[PDB]
């Protein structure tokens, strides 16, 4: 179990943030690219073969 | 020593459930409670693709966004045209149980695998008409469950011996072997830079891996049954979940912990192939009820059922420009829908 | 004793339209039901359909020749409503009988082992076999048509009846199917009777007889009257009524044969007497 | 990969001659292949065309009913059946392979070709340059023209671009417009929109001196142009 | 539609025809499953029909083609590869008489009789092997014969009672096998015992697939 107990020691030093800048993140990742996601917003004819 | 080892592993199993909890101080339901919800998102069937005789195991897109691959139990590999519904190649294998395949970023080479417990590589670019087998990978003693190309010559490999595998196809050899998985590795995915990748297995865990070292990163333990599907956020700092449980679940990786659980009670059934949508707003799903639901990512909502297939939907991929997704399920038909 | 023979005879051929009316109508109307409800359903189920529509059109055109025969008989009486009405009774009749010749294709095909290479090159292609059978058959319409047809010219140029002709030759064009479905029918039996006693010489340790036996039942009960069809007829009153009720009798009574031998259809009846069982 | 042809010499006018060419190397089977003449004081013709499978055959006008063109899958050959010869027809026959799927490279491989003598509507291109004079290291424009709007719907330019060395089979170059053919060096570079076409060689070497022949896919008889000299 | 697109569709089309004619000579191949445990007599079944993965034996009789497939070589977990055989014709089931006592590898087990009703209920009772009927060879009968007179069957079921003769014993141990299913009137088991150096297994299993063949043919007629 040494190589366990190295794993699980490697895993707990790790620099963690805040979760509710994690989700800003997402949110933010969201915002920036709503206008470029066809499956989001649809497009009016601009599907080339559909 | 085995109980003070055991003693020092729970101990450090507690020190780190006390540092995630530690950040845990607002959930992503609370914070996306404001935004406005996506709405109505529904699609329909642009194309239908048929040729195959057998279940349809995996396909995956190109990065041109039309060539598609799919992989079947007839012992075929039909290279598809997605925009005008023709058959580029159709490639026979020698072993005709396929669970997995892939397609390169630079379209020259596909590759296949499952039963055989051969990872093999073939060529589409020759001076001759035909595709030949380029390299046949050997060495994962459990069956070869996903397969996903890094470049030209390295392709990254999750097996049913709890290992994953990083290959050079010109050598022909293991590179780098990842080991700590204690039950068969399901599904892989890899990062938009192509520097980590997370691996899904059936011990209900996904551990984040480094491709350059060869070590475990971090590893997400939520789930209560078998990871069958993964992907990355487009970020790179996100992926989700998809297993047995009738549950998707979403991971960030610097918070190291679970953010958003995707489950409605009416859904008893295992879940098959997970993947986002170009800015990782819809999350889509593939079940085993014999059709895909569209989930919101930032707020657990289903905004649209896709239900065309007439068996369980087996595998889905969204293109690179996000412009259509192709589910293919085992009554041997590919739809692509917008 | 002929008024009592003729209203015999009415009543028969009212109970006649009444079972196949509510038999096809039931079978088509259960196809109709799956089609919609989802359900997708099998060729066997699409061929039994066809046969539905076609004897309930069959069987209404009759009833309407019956009912434009007692009430205002003038129009009945014309030839050109003759020449129509038997024109459009073998149209539809020729249809009505080669899908149920073609169904017995579909099952001799389908069922029956044979390791011949003419025979598996039927049996990959079953559903192309029936429908080319359908489309190739048509000559022996055409050929029909015009044998009636010109029966009935020469008929109405002596005159200016002859029913015994009319009766002669659809009878013989009901019979090169009849035949048909009789040797598919017994090479079925032969196949299944040599696989049972292959099935009991090398192997011990290990088939629905209701649909069979049903069946048989039907091919003897119906050829000893349509064999007695040819004594009053052939080698010699009520002959139009009669003649309506024989026709009436394939349709009517074959579709509740082929009811008692389909699981869906079996199991749709089974329900519906549930339903009735517990609505009382 | 070898396309060799057998056949040639002095037919007289009326006559009849069969042209054969073997096919070693590839997958004969799944390749559409093509005939091109070239008379000796005149570019490239079209001439016949049979598909993967023989279920497409195509003739240029000149040649409509008295060519023949066939197969033989199993035994690797084509065939060019020909009757009443004119003096016309005096050309070195070329074969050229073709295959078809997205993103493939037509007319990749062409045939070393048999002389043959005889004794006694159409998208016009258009190459209005012939015999420019050339100097190692510098940059060559060659300039290419349609008469019809090549952009096609699916937004496909089929222009092709082909290179006769002297005394040399032609060799493909570019083959849907900016598509780099296998095996060229990355200095040929093509650009173009619908009518105007360009073909530009960035450090020309001895090794490019040919004559440049353009040629369109868009729709049949495949017309070419009258090819543009490169001298030193 | 350009000449390059149309020739596209045409090579297509070519494909499709291919893949039709494949399919028309695959038609009549039938394909079954090995399964059994450890020393069963699975080799001494696949030597009388004729890290490495499948192993994939053909053979004809009669007119059929066969493909067996042993999935010994997969020590991984069974239920996320078992689906891939959902369209077998048949399951060959290979269980050893000679397991009176018969300990296993692990040596506390109790017997390998029991272990093989444990991979028989894991089986027959599958959601994805709910249609699918199951040839069941009982072989090693020799070392039964031989055994039967020296250990009683109560060794190994302490549910016996009865006469520890030949046959006796072999019908009981073939009937706790075959009430093991509970979807009796859809699935058959075909039970034969072998005795390592008969040369009619061959003709059972192409008996039994032939039954098997008509039952599908009859059930998709709708005959039943
Ligand atoms: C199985 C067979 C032998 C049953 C008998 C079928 C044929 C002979 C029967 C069935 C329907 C019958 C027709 C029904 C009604 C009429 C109207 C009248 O104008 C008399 C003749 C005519 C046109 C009949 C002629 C005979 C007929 C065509
Ligand atoms: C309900 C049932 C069962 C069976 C079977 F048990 F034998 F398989 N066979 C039939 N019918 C036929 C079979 C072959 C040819 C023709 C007919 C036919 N069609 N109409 N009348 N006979 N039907």
């Amino acid at each position: 179990a040494r190589k366990l107990v190295e794993q699980l020691k490697m895993e707990a030093n790790i620099d963690r943030i805040k979760v509710s800048k994690a989700a800003a993140d997402l949110m933010a990742y969201c915002e920036a690219h709503a206008k470029e996601d066809p499956l989001l917003t649809p497009v009016p004819a601009s599907e080339n073969p559909f | 020593e085995l109980d003070q080892l055991r003693q020092e592993a729970e101990q450090l199993k507690n020190q780190i459930r006390d540092a995630r909890k530690a950040c845990a101080d607002a959930t992503l339901s609370q914070i996306t409670n404001n935004i406005d919800p996506v709405g109505r998102i529904q699609m329909r069937t642009r194309r239908t693709l048929r040729g195959h005789l057998a279940k349809i195991y995996a396909m995956h897109w190109g990065t041109d966004s039309r060539l598609l691959v799919s992989a079947s139990q007839d012992g075929k590999l039909i290279i598809w045209d997605s925009y005008t519904t023709n058959k580029v190649h159709a490639i026979p294998l020698r072993s005709s149980w396929v669970m997995t395949c892939a397609y390169a970023p630079s379209g020259n080479y596909v590759a296949c695998g499952g039963l055989d417990n051969i990872c093999s590589i073939y060529n589409l670019k020759t001076r001759e008409g035909n595709v030949r087998v380029s390299r046949e990978l050997a060495g994962h003693t459990g069956y070869l469950s996903c397969c996903r190309f890094l470049d030209d010559n390295q392709i990254v490999t999750s097996s049913g011996d709890t290992t994953c595998a990083l290959w050079d196809i010109e050598t022909g050899q293991q590179t780098t072997t990842f080991t700590g998985h204690t039950g068969d590795v399901m599904s892989l995915s890899l990062a938009p830079d192509t520097r980590l990748f997370v691996s899904g297995a059936c011990d209900a865990s996904a551990k984040l891996w480094d491709v350059r070292e060869g070590m475990c990163r971090q590893t997400f333990t939520g789930h209560e049954s078998d990871i069958n599907a993964i992907c990355f956020f487009p970020n790179g700092n996100a992926f989700a979940t998809g297993s047995d449980d009738a549950t998707c679940r979403l991971f960030d990786l610097r918070a190291d912990q679970e953010l958003m659980t995707y489950s409605h009670d009416n859904i008893i059934c295992g879940i098959t192939s997970v993947s986002f949508s170009k800015s990782g707003r819809l999350l889509l799903a593939g079940y085993d009820d014999f059709n895909c639901n569209v989930w919101d990512a930032l707020k657990a909502d289903r905004a649209g059922v896709l239900a065309g297939h007439d068996n369980r939907v087996s595998c889905l991929g969204v293109t690179d420009d996000g412009m259509a997704v192709a589910t293919g399920s085992w009554d041997s038909f590919l739809k692509i829908w917008n | 004793m002929g008024g009592v023979i003729k209203s015999i005879f009415t009543f028969v051929l009212i109970v006649e339209f009444i079972i196949g009316n509510l038999g096809n109508s039931f079978i088509a109307l259960v196809n109709c039901i799956d089609w919609v409800k989802g359900r997708k359903i099998s060729s066997v189920d699409r061929i039994l359909t066809a046969l539905a529509i076609s004897r309930i059109s069959l069987v209404w055109l009759i009833f309407g020749s019956w009912c434009v025969s007692v009430f205002f008989p003038a129009l009945f009486a014309t030839e050109k409503m003759f020449r129509m009405l038997t024109n459009i009774w073998t149209v539809i009749n020729h249809f009505s009988v080669w899908l149920a010749t073609g169904l017995g294709t579909f099952y001799f095909l389908k069922i029956a082992n044979f390791s011949n290479s003419i025979f598996l090159y039927l049996k990959w292609r079953v559903k192309k076999v029936v429908l080319v059978l359908l489309l190739v058959t048509s000559v022996f319409l055409f050929l029909n048509i015009a044998l009636i047809n010109i029966h009935i010219n020469a008929s109405i140029n002596g005159y200016r009846r002859f029913s015994s002709l009319i009766v002669l030759t659809s009878t013989v064009f009901i019979f090169i199917p009849f035949t048909l479905s009789l040797a598919m029918f017994l090479l079925l039996i032969f196949s299944m009777w040599k696989h049972r006693k292959k099935m009991q010489h090398t192997v011990k340790i290990s088939r629905a007889h209701r649909g069979v036996k049903s069946v048989i039942t039907f091919f003897l009960l119906y050829a000893i009257f349509s064999l007695s069809f040819f004594i009053s007829v052939w080698t010699s009153e009520n002959l139009i009524i009669l003649s309506q009720v024989m026709g009436m009798a394939y349709p009517s009574c074959h579709s509740c044969v082929l009811i008692l031998g389909n699981k869906k259809l079996r199991q749709a009846s089974l329900s519906v007497l549930l339903w009735l069982r517990y609505m009382f | 990969v070898q396309l060799v042809e057998s056949g040639g010499g002095l037919v007289q006018p009326g006559g009849s001659r069969k042209l054969s060419c073997s096919a070693s190397g590839f997958a004969f089977s799944s390749f559409g292949m093509h005939w091109v003449r070239q008379a000796p004081e005149k570019g490239l013709e079209w001439v016949a065309y049979i598909s993967s499978g023989s279920g497409t055959i195509y003739y240029a006008d000149t040649v409509k009913g008295r060519f023949t063109i066939s197969r033989d899958d199993p035994k690797n050959t084509l065939f060019l059946q020909m009757t009443s010869l004119r003096s016309e027809d005096t050309a070195m026959y070329y074969c050229v392979r073709s295959i078809y799927y997205y993103g493939s490279s037509p007319f990749d491989f062409w045939g070393q070709g048999t002389t043959l003598t005889v004794s006694s509507s159409d998208i016009v291109m258009t190459q209005a340059t012939s015999s420019v004079p050339v100097t190692p290291g510098e940059s060559v424009s060659i300039s290419c023209r349609s008469s019809k709007s090549l952009l096609h719907s699916n937004g496909n330019t089929y222009l092709y671009w082909f290179l006769q060395r002297p005394g040399q089979s032609p060799q493909l170059l570019i083959y849907r417009m900016s598509n780099l053919a296998s095996g060229v060096p990355d200095r040929f570079s093509g650009s173009g929109s619908g009518t105007a076409f360009t073909l530009t060689i960035s450090r020309l070497e001895a090794e490019d001196v040919g004559v440049y022949y353009c040629m369109q896919h868009l729709e049949y008889p495949l017309t070419f142009g009258a090819g543009t000299k490169l001298e030193l | 539609v350009s000449a390059e697109d149309k020739a596209a569709a045409e090579r297509s089309k070519m494909i499709d025809k291919n893949l039709r004619e494949d399919a028309e000579r695959d038609a009549r191949t039938v394909k079954l499953l090995l399964l059994g445990a450890g020393e069963s007599g699975k080799a001494t079944i696949v030597k009388q029909q004729m890290t490495t993965g499948i192993i994939e034996t053909q053979f004809s009789f009669k007119d059929l083609h066969f493909r067996m497939f042993d999935v010994g070589a997969q020590r991984s977990e069974r239920k996320k590869w078992i689906h891939c055989f959902e369209g077998v014709t048949c399951i060959i089931f290979c269980a050893a008489l000679s397991a009176y006592d018969m300990v296993l590898v692990e040596d506390e087990e109790v017997n390998r009789m029991h272990a093989s009703l444990k991979l028989f209920d894991s089986i027959c009772n599958h959601k994805y092997f709910s249609d699918t009927s199951i040839v069941l060879f009982l072989n090693k009968k020799d070392i039964f014969q031989e055994k039967v007179t020296k250990v009683h069957l109560s060794i190994c079921f302490p549910e016996y009672t009865g006469p520890n003769t030949f046959e006796d014993a072999g019908n009981y141990i073939k009937n706790q096998f075959l009430d093991l299913n509970l979807k009796k009137e859809d699935k058959e088991i075909y039970s034969h015992m072998t005795c390592s150096t008969d040369t009619q297994n061959v003709k059972f299993v192409f008996d039994a697939v032939t039954d098997i063949i008509i039952k599908e043919n009859l059930k998709d007629c709708g005959l039943f």
